[PDB]
């Protein structure tokens, strides 16, 4: 059984950077690319790039990539986010997925909810 | 970007009745003679869930009253008898061209 | 037709013919035949990338049969994808020009 695990949530202050983590584990991580999209109250989905755990060749939204980074760690089986620069406009449930190649994202992880604020 | 717009914004369809959301693109989806483009279903508190792929596919698992048609431009999700869980938002989304785009989203309601 | 599930085995080395396509021969290994193969172009980066297919419409007729392809695949550096899933077929080719 194939999970993709994130934490739940992130309280993190404007203009400050965050690192999100998604653990996969019931596969093998390496033969699957991961990619990473948020979700925001009212505004929908938001693609934010993808990345081949096996090659670390990636691609992301133009968006997000002089703001952005996608790493993994082969070791523990595990991919990041990267997102600094952030503002409210950040705040959303945050989804890694894997890629079924290469078409449409099979597995979604859990998400995490991120929020921007001074407090 | 390809934009992908959604009609309705939402809908509700009294229990058993036939469900039409649909889904427009800004530009051909079309590669090698199918259309990347796919059907989430997400409820509240759950990350979505896959149902269409290539338009027309249907996803291991997911009941046959789902179904999808079109191609290029123009698509349409359809649920031909909906059911209590079958409330939901249905989002559309391509991957014919970087970077990939999501459609704005619709919200199905059950009446009864 | 819905699309092959299964996996596919490159029978012959790809080719370029006389008009700039590329005839790609794969032999299937699944169980849900008759099915359209799924048959696409990618970059380097994972990205889709146009071209067009000269065979009609790929399809599976009988899985002990190799499918023959032939197709207009983008200029330049890119990776013939055929199937789909964790077994899809990866293929490295250059169209010069
Ligand atoms: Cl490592
Ligand atoms: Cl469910
Ligand atoms: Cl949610
Ligand atoms: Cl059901």
């Amino acid at each position: 059984q194939v999970q993709l695990l994130q934490p739940g949530a992130e309280l993190v202050k404007p203009g400050a950077s965050m690192k999100l983590s998604c653990k996969a584990s019931g596969y093998t991580f390496t033969n699957w690319w991961m990619h990473w999209v948020r979700l925001r109250p009212g505004r929908g989905l938001e693609w934010i790039g993808r990345i081949d755990p096996n090659s670390d060749v990636n691609k992301y939204n133009e968006k997000f990539e002089n703001r952005a980074s996608l790493t993994v760690d082969k070791h523990s089986s595990t991919a990041y986010m990267q997102l600094s620069s952030l503002t409210s406009e950040d705040s959303a449930i945050y989804y890694c997925a894997r890629w079924f190649f290469p078409w449409y994202f099979d597995v979604w992880g859990t998400g995490t909810t991120v929020t921007v604020s001074s407090a | 970007n390809i934009v992908l717009t959604q009609s309705p914004a939402s809908l509700a369809v009294s229990l058993g009745q036939r469900a039409t959301i649909s889904c427009r693109a800004s530009e051909s989806v079309d590669h090698y003679g199918n259309s990347f483009i796919y059907w989430y279903q997400q409820k509240p508190g759950q990350p979505p869930k896959l149902l269409i792929y290539l338009a027309s596919n249907l996803e291991s698992g997911v009941p046959a009253r789902f179904s999808g048609s079109g191609s290029e431009t123009d698509f349409t999700l359809t649920i031909d008898s909906v059911e209590t869980d079958d409330a939901a938002t249905y989002y559309c989304q391509q991957n014919n061209e970087d970077p990939y785009t999501f459609g704005g989203g619709t919200k199905l309601e059950i009446k009864g | 037709y819905v699309m092959c599930t299964g996996s596919f085995k490159l029978e012959k080395e790809v080719a370029e013919t006389q008009h700039g396509t590329v005839l790609v021969q794969v032999k299937y290994e699944g169980t849900d035949a008759p099915c359209k193969i799924p048959f696409s172009t990618q970059d380097e980066k994972g990205a889709t990338q146009n071209g067009r297919l000269i065979t009609a419409n790929p399809i599976v007729t009988d899985k002990e049969k190799p499918v023959n392809i032939e197709a207009e695949p983008p200029f330049g550096e890119s990776y013939i994808v055929v199937g789909a899933g964790e077994k899809a077929l990866k293929l490295s080719w250059f169209k010069k020009g």
